[PDB]
């Protein structure tokens, strides 16, 4: 099952920085 | 209205003084109470501003001290040419300058070090020299000891004279602040005696003794055979034999025919193939045409006699639109304040130094120098540094002046205010850059870095790939290959042979050769781009924001020499003018390391090296510098790696020295680091405790210790980090190519 | 090949003389201070300048 | 924010009101027979913290110090 | 309010958006003669006979321009705070007497009795919510 | 003795003994150099090794060296410690650290051959200690 | 001639200065008639032309030297690769949309106040048009540079 | 006066270099005839 490599590395490079960033930089900027 | 005005005895000559320190300051006459006394009595013996507010007595100790300054320079110049005279090989140099290395110094037989004192040629053990004195004296048209040794006295009785003026000025002759502050007369003095005459003067000494000697010398005549200075001037019959055109004499000079000196006023432009080095009539006929320019140049201003120039009436009607009242009031700073006068002298002379190693190097002024690859990179490497310092010594001083002797009712409107008022948008935008050119001239280094790390050769910045030429460059060299004909058509050869045309071999070795410039070149030129605007906005930050910052509004009050204004506004850490010099000399160092080290490489791979009859020249690391020096990983392997392969092998012989000196330098470089990173704050509780165990044992001293001040910690270690630094690639230069 | 230079003429000296009298024009208006004793000399050093100028400049 | 405490070590000297940039010290008068002045930190909302009160003081150890703490526009010395 | 704003071209050095949002200041004096003085934030600035105003963004450069001011012996500098809306607050000499001089209006605040070696230690008083400077 | 031979016979030592690379201006030093080397112990590596087990059969190796060393050192403590504590009777004592009062200090320096008498003198009874509660600390 | 550089309006204390860039009659009509700040549009019309002219900007430099460049389908790369990023562009202004955005600026060359993008709302939609017309100009470019050769061959 | 030239011979520096100076040449000199002393040879 080599494929789930081309799915799973590249949800760690684009995927979970994006949610992530994006989640925690509305976070820190809530009121 | 110039006037010699003098005050007689001012100044007593007694040795009371000596006794008693700190006369010169009132703090510290007080006493030694700490330690801190000793560090502060050193920082402030130069400090004359601070000793007094008459400027009289600022400028009598600056004019007498400068004496003092050129005896320690006579004393060694003096002593250069000594050791010249009396352990040398220069006599024996001067028979074979191709086979027998230039050595005059002699270490003498105890421990283990005789062994510096090897065959460096010529029947004669000594250390290896890269100053090249010995190619200069050949340019002075010296054959012999004996005359070396008369030249070294000379010296000697000059540093006395010097010694003696200052001794003489500051005690009994002390002229006032007027005679300082005449400036029209000072800058024509300079230009015509001083430049102009000692020019002039030059000229006579290369067309009578130097250009003859050297012509007969090149032929294959013995050193013996060679005729005495004084036997060319009352034998002519001698000189005309080489030079024909003394035939005619004088009267061709006044009588406008100048064209009979044209056998040894030449504009040949280009290198002697005999010796590498320009021809002897091209520099003979340099000094002189340097002469006139110089003596009409010096009668400029007006020096009382109502014809010449006033420099405050060209200053102040050179306004503009854009700037309010042009260069109104710099003439009163820079006649009432000593520093900006410093600044301005030691900015330009830095970059002057630099650009006497450029010239240099492709064009060697002194016979067999370019063959002499050791003393070619040991000369543009030591005048490229010095350069540096001086430069970054500018803008301290610039700063200086405004902290002390800013005046804002001068500076109202003028070029200077009209600067700090909108200096936010000089620094912002120089962000701009600096961070544009980092950028783009190192991360291409990566991306070819990691390009070649991933198999992906195509995809680099390289001659093959991608590549970025430098066709700006490359055409302004064809313009100087074509300078022979058309534009400087009386041009023979071109100025030098870096820019192109053909190859010169003395010997088995080349001289010169045309220096191609592909991506490799258009990139590192664009990290000295870099690496020079940083110093700049580090350096040009400190000037303008010392006077005050949005952070400090009163900056200058603190001084020009605080460590931080408190520990609030966040942190004030190294806001000062001085910590912005600290930084900038890092950043000097930085820049001007690789500047050294794209000449190491390149002269290396593409220039200098081995050349058949045929023209094959077999460079000395075989032209790898195009696909590796693109690489950080290059520089790595095929210069730092391979190159020091003689210094770490060099115990057990004669270069052992510059091992160990190279392994030292890394030493004192990470003793730097101490200071650097610390603070004084650890260090004093840590004095606490061991002054403790002295009171213990009754070892307590009466002068309580402390720590190092905060801004002397700084100041100790960037003196050890570029020590540290210089001496190790001085001996890495050193110990390479003296093997090689 | 060096440049043609120039033997002795009377014509030459024509040229030093009026290069001096156009800078004794020149300067007796438009210098600011012109006595302090002087000029004569000043101003006739630059002529041999101009004149050598024209001299050499013309002939080549 | 920064907290300015005084303590009783107080002289007089008045040397810390001197130094502040931001004017947060204020001499009121000791109703003691210690003396006429004695120091106090009204505006301590200006407080930058730049410890110039703190190296003008002549006592063997401090009579006012500093003790940082919840930074704010004022103190951090923003103009923006 | 009311002044003369001293005459100069103008400077990057100077106010910022922050003026807009949130407590801009200002200064004013009075000067019998006309000198030229240097600003806060860079530059040299003359200053009228009468009523001299000017904005700063903080309350740093106006004391910092105080101090400047009292080389020329002028001692009548006031400064104040203003906010977005107009509030307008007499700050820096909050009575007609300055801070280093005493007056008897005054009260005593932030002030501990004891000496620095009397305060008690962290230990002594954790999870409390007080601190050992108080 | 760990992995060594005696240097005399050594022959790795004897190999290096032909060419000494003698040191000072005499000719012989190198030779005299291997001569006396020859009574200290060898490796394979044919450099000497030096023992400082304290044992009397080997003794110039640290033993002597650590004797001459102690008597030396201590002079310059004692005259130090000795100069220092006669400024401190004088009004200025400062000045007199910076600018040495040689007049003190010679006749100390002419002492301290006798440093061990002293030393013990002052530990049995005297001044070589002060006392702990007189002494500064922090809390 | 007389000075060139004044004070931002009459007031001296601001910052910002009156410069021939910064206040001259070609920059201003520029910079305020641009779609950032040109009167009389609604905030989705700036958003499609800001990104209009985005998508096709961003299509060459991934097409003519990123990888794949020297192959058939170097042109697709460049508008893929260019809407990759222009969504990412996209996600940024809708999370400072979302962070409630403080204010936009008025200076000297844009006096009168910039636009209404003194809100969630006018940034939102901003996003919305960037996408729609951020990819439309990359699709356009995409189709002009793989079809020159026929365009010229007309 | 000569009073205030032994003062600067007796400060920290020319003391220090007069003194290490002598303190120099004697193990500069004693080791050019005494050439190498690795140890105390014992007989
Ligand atoms: C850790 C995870 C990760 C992964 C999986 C990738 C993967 C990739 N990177 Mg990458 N990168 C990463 C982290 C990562 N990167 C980081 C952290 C950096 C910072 C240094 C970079 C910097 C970087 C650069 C500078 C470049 C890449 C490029 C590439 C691509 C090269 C593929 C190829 O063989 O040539 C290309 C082969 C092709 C067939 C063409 C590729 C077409 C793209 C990938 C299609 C993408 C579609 C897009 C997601 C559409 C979304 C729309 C939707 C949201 C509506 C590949 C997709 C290269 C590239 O140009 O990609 C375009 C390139 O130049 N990356
Ligand atoms: C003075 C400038 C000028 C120029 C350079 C042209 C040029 C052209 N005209 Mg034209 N025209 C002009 C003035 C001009 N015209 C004026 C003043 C009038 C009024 C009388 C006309 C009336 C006119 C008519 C009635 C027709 C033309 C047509 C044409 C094209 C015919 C070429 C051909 O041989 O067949 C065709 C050859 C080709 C290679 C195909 C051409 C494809 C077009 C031109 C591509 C255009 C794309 C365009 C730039 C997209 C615009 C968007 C952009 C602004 C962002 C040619 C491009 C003919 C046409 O149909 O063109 C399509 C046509 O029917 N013109
Ligand atoms: C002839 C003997 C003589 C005597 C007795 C004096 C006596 C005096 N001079 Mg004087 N002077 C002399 C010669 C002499 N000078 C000469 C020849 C010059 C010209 C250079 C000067 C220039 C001069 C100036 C400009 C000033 C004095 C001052 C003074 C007074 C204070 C000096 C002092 O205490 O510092 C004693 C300091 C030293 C002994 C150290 C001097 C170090 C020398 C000059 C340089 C050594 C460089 C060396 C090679 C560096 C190596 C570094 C490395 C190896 C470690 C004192 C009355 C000062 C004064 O009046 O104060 C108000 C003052 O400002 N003198
Ligand atoms: C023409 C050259 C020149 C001159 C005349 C001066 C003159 C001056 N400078 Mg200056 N400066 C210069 C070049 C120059 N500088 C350069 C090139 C730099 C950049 C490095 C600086 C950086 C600088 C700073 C940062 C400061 C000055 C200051 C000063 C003033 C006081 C310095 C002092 O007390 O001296 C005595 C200085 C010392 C005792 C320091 C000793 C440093 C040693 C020599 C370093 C060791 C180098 C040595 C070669 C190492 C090998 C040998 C060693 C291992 C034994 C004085 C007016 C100070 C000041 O307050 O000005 C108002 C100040 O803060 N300068
Ligand atoms: C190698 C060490 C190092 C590096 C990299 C830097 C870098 C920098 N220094 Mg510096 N500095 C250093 C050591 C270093 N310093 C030391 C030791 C000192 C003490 C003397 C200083 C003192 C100092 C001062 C005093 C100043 C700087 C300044 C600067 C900046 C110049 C702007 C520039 O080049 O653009 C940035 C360039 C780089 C960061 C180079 C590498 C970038 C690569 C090519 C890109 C990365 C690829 C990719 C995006 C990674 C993504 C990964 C992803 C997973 C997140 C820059 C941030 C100046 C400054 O800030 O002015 C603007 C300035 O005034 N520094
Ligand atoms: C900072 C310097 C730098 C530069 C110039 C480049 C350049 C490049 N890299 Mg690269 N790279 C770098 C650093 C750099 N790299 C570093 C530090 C690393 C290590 C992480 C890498 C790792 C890396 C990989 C792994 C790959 C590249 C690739 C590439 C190529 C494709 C670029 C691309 O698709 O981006 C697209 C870029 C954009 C969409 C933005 C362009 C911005 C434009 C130019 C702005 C212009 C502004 C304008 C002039 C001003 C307007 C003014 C207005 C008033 C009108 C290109 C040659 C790829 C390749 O195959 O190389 C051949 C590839 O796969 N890079
Ligand atoms: C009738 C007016 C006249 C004419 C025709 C010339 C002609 C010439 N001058 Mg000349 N010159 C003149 C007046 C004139 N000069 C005056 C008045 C002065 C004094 C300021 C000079 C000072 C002068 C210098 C200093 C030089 C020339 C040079 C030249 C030569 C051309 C250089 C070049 O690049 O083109 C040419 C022969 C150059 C020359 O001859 O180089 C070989 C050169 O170096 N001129
Ligand atoms: C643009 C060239 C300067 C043209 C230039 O200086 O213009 C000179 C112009 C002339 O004004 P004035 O006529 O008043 O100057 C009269 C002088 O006599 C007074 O010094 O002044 C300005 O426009 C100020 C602009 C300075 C800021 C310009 C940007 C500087 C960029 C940094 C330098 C880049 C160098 C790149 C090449 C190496
Ligand atoms: C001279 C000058 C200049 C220059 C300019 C430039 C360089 C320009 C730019 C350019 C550009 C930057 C361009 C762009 C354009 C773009 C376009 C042309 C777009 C297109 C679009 C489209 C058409 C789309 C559409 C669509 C949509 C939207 C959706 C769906 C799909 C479609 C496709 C339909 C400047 C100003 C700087 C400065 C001044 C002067
Ligand atoms: C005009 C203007 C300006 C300026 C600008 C400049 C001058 C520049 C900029 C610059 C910039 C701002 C740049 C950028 C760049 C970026 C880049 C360089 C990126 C790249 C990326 C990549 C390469 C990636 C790719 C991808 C994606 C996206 C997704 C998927 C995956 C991949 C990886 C494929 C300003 C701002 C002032 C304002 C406005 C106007
Ligand atoms: C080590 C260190 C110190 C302590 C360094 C000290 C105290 C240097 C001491 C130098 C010499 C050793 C002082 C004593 C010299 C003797 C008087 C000489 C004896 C005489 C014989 C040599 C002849 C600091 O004070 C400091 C301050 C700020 C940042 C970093 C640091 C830092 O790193
Ligand atoms: S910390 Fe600074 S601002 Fe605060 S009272 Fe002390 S000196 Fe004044
Ligand atoms: S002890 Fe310190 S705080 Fe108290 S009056 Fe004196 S200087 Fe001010």
């Amino acid at each position: 099952a080599s494929f789930l490599s081309s799915i799973f590395v590249p949800v760690i490079g684009w995927v979970v920085p994006i949610a992530t960033f994006s989640f925690l930089f509305l976070y820190i900027e809530r009121e | 209205k110039a006037r010699v005005i003098v005050d007689k005895d001012p100044v007593p000559t007694s040795f009371e003084k000596w006794a008693q320190p700190g006369h010169f300051d009132r703090t510290l006459a007080r006493g030694p109470k700490t330690t801190t006394w000793i560090w502060n009595l050193h920082a402030l013996a130069h400090d004359f501003d601070t000793h007094t507010s008459d400027l009289e007595d600022i400028s009598r100790k600056i004019f007498a001290a400068h004496f003092g300054h050129l005896a320690v320079v006579t004393i060694w110049l003096s002593g250069m040419i000594f050791h010249g005279a009396k352990f040398s090989n220069y006599e024996a140099w001067l028979s074979d300058p191709l086979n027998v290395r230039p050595s005059a110094q002699v270490v003498w037989p105890i421990v283990g070090q005789d062994i510096l004192n090897g065959d460096v040629g010529g029947g004669f053990h000594g250390i290896q020299i890269t100053s090249g004195l010995f190619q200069v004296w050949r340019g002075w048209g010296i054959t012999n000891s004996f005359q070396l040794y008369c030249t070294a006295i000379g010296g000697l009785v000059l540093a006395g004279l010097f010694l003696f003026a200052g001794w003489f000025h500051y005690h009994k002759r002390a002229p006032k602040l007027e005679w300082f502050q005449n400036v029209e007369s000072m800058l024509n003095h300079h230009l015509q005696v001083l430049l102009g005459c000692g020019s002039l003067g030059w000229a006579g000494h290369l067309i009578h003794v130097s250009a003859p000697i050297n012509k007969l010398m090149d032929a294959g005549v013995a050193v013996k055979d060679i005729p005495l200075p004084h036997e060319f001037i009352l034998n002519k019959s001698l000189l005309i034999d080489l030079f024909p055109g003394f035939a005619a004499g004088l009267t061709p000079f006044f009588t406008l025919n100048w064209g009979q000196y044209a056998d040894f006023l030449t504009f040949k432009g280009g290198l002697n193939p005999v010796t590498g080095g320009l021809w002897m009539t091209d520099i003979a006929h340099h000094h002189l045409a340097i002469a006139v320019v110089f003596i009409i140049a010096g009668h400029q201003y007006r020096t009382n006699w109502g014809i010449g120039h006033s420099i405050k009436e060209i200053l102040e009607n050179h306004k503009g639109p854009f700037t309010g009242e042009g260069h109104k009031g710099l003439y009163e700073n820079l006649t009432t304040s000593w520093h900006a006068q410093l600044a301005t002298n030691l900015a330009f002379l830095g970059s002057l130094t630099i650009i006497i190693a450029h010239h240099m190097y492709a064009m060697p002024p002194y016979p067999y120098l370019a063959t002499d690859y050791a003393t070619q990179l040991c000369i543009f490497t030591h005048h490229i540094w010095i350069g540096g310092f001086l430069i970054v010594g500018g803008a301290a001083h610039a700063a200086i002046f405004m902290v002390r002797d800013y005046d804002p009712v001068v500076n109202q409107n003028n070029v200077l205010d009209r600067v700090i008022r909108h200096r936010d948008a000089i620094i912002s935008h120089l962000n701009w850059v600096c961070i544009f050119l980092g950028f783009h001239s190192f991360g291409l280094y990566i991306h070819n870095d990691t390009m070649r790390a991933l198999g992906r050769p195509q995809d680099m910045f390289s001659d093959t790939a991608i590549q970025l030429q430098p066709v700006f460059a490359q055409w302004v060299q064809n313009l100087h290959t074509l300078a022979p004909g058309g534009t400087a058509p009386n041009a023979l050869e071109p100025v030098s042979y870096a820019f192109g045309g053909g190859v010169l071999a003395v010997g088995g070795k080349v001289a010169m050769m045309p220096i191609a410039l592909g991506t490799a070149d258009f990139l590192i030129h664009h990290i000295h781009a870099f690496t020079i605007h940083v110093t700049v906005l580090i350096l040009l930050k400190g000037v303008l924001f010392a006077r005050s910052s949005r952070l400090i509004p009163d900056k200058a009050n603190l001084g020009f020499r605080f460590p931080c204004d408190g520990p609030g506004r966040g942190g004030t850490c190294q806001v000062s003018g001085w910590d912005h010099v600290f930084l900038g000399l890092f950043w000097m160092y930085n820049s001007l390391s690789i500047v050294i080290f794209h000449f190491s490489w390149k002269m290396q791979s593409d220039v200098w090296g081995t050349v058949d009859a045929a023209g094959n020249v077999s460079h000395i690391t075989g032209g790898n510098f195009a696909q590796s020096a693109i690489t950080i990983n290059g520089w790595l392997r095929d210069f730092l790696w391979a190159q020091a392969s003689q210094v770490i092998n060099s115990y057990g012989s004669a270069l052992s020295a510059y091992g160990l000196m190279f392994l030292g330098a890394h030493f004192v470089w990470a003793f730097s680091l101490m200071f650097l990173f610390s603070g004084r704050g650890y260090w004093q509780e840590l004095i606490e405790s061991i002054v403790w165990a002295h009171n213990k044992l009754k070892v307590a001293p009466a002068i309580q210790p402390r720590a190092l001040s905060i801004t002397q910690g700084r100041a100790v270690g960037v003196a050890h980090y570029l020590l540290g630094g210089i001496a190790t690639t001085w001996a890495f230069f050193h110990a390479h190519i003296l093997s090689v | 090949a060096a440049t043609t230079p120039l033997e002795w003429s009377p014509t030459v000296g024509i040229i030093m003389v009026i290069a001096n009298v156009i800078a004794i024009t020149f300067g007796r208006q438009t210098i600011k201070y012109p006595s302090a004793e002087p000029a004569l000399l000043a101003t006739t050093a630059f002529g041999h300048i101009l004149g050598v100028g024209l001299v050499l400049g013309l002939h080549n | 924010s920064h907290t300015v405490k005084i303590y009783d070590t107080c002289i007089g000297c008045t040397q810390c009101v001197r130094a502040c940039p931001t004017d947060v010290l204020e001499m009121v008068p000791w109703d003691g027979c210690k003396a006429a002045q004695v120091a106090s930190s009204p505006r301590t909302e200006d407080c930058v913290g730049c410890k110039r009160c703190e190296t003008a003081c002549p006592t063997d150890f401090l009579s006012i110090r500093v003790y940082l703490g919840a930074e704010t526009t004022r103190s951090m010395g923003l103009a923006y | 309010l009311s002044g003369k704003t001293p005459l100069f071209a103008g400077s990057t050095g100077g106010l910022l958006t922050k003026a807009v949002e949130e407590e801009k200041y200002a200064i004013t004096w009075t000067s019998p003669k006309a000198q030229v003085f240097e600003l806060p934030t860079g530059g040299a600035a003359t200053m009228h006979e009468g009523e001299n105003l000017l904005y700063i963004a903080r309350k740093e450069y106006g004391i910092a321009l105080g101090g400047q001011l009292r080389k020329f012996k002028i001692t009548n500098y006031k400064i104040y705070r203003i906010l977005p809306s107009g509030e307008t607050t007499f700050i820096h000499p909050a009575d007609g007497v300055f801070p280093e001089k005493v007056n008897a209006g005054r009260e005593k605040v932030r002030f501990n009795a004891r000496s620095i070696g009397e305060n008690p230690n962290p230990s002594q008083v954790k999870f409390s919510g007080k601190a050992t400077y108080d | 003795g760990a992995d060594l031979t005696p240097c005399a016979e050594n022959p790795a030592f004897q190999a290096l003994a032909k060419n000494a690379r003698n040191t000072t201006a005499d000719p012989q030093s190198g030779q005299k150099r291997f001569e006396r080397y020859s009574q200290a112990l060898c490796g394979p590596e044919g450099y000497p090794h030096l023992i400082v087990d304290g044992r009397l059969d080997r003794a110039g190796d640290f033993l002597i060296p650590s004797i001459l060393f102690l008597y030396i050192a201590g002079w310059i403590g004692w005259v130090g410690r000795a100069y220092l504590q006669a400024i401190k009777k004088d009004s200025d004592t400062e000045q007199k650290e910076i600018q040495l009062d040689l007049g003190i200090a010679l006749p100390i320096i002419a002492t301290g051959f006798a440093w061990p008498a002293a030393a013990v003198k002052e530990l049995l009874s005297g001044e070589l200690t002060a006392k702990d509660s007189e002494i500064t600390v922090s809390p | 001639n007389r000075e060139v550089v004044f004070p931002a309006g009459r007031d001296p204390q601001w910052g910002n200065l009156e410069t021939p860039v910064n206040a001259s009659p070609l920059v201003k009509w520029f910079i305020n008639n641009l779609p950032a700040y040109r009167p009389g549009l609604t905030p989705f019309r700036r958003g499609l032309e800001v990104g209009m002219a985005h998508g096709y900007f961003l299509f060459g430099p991934f097409a003519k030297l990123g990888p794949l460049r020297d192959a058939a389908n170097a042109n697709l790369a460049g508008l893929l690769g260019a809407i990759g990023l222009v969504v990412l562009f996209t996600l940024a202004l809708s999370l400072y949309a979302n962070s409630n955005p403080p204010t936009a600026l008025a200076s000297v060359t844009v006096p009168n106040p910039p636009d209404a993008f003194q809100s969630k709302e006018g940034w939102n939609n901003f996003a919305s048009a960037f996408l729609i017309g951020g990819i439309g100009g990359a699709v356009v470019a995409y189709f002009l540079t793989s079809n020159l050769a026929l365009i010229q061959g007309l | 006066q000569s009073s205030y030239l032994i003062k600067f011979i007796s400060t920290a520096p020319v003391a220090a270099t007069i003194w290490l100076t002598i303190t120099a040449g004697i193990l500069i000199e004693f080791n050019r005839f005494f050439p190498d002393l690795l140890f105390h040879p014992l007989p």
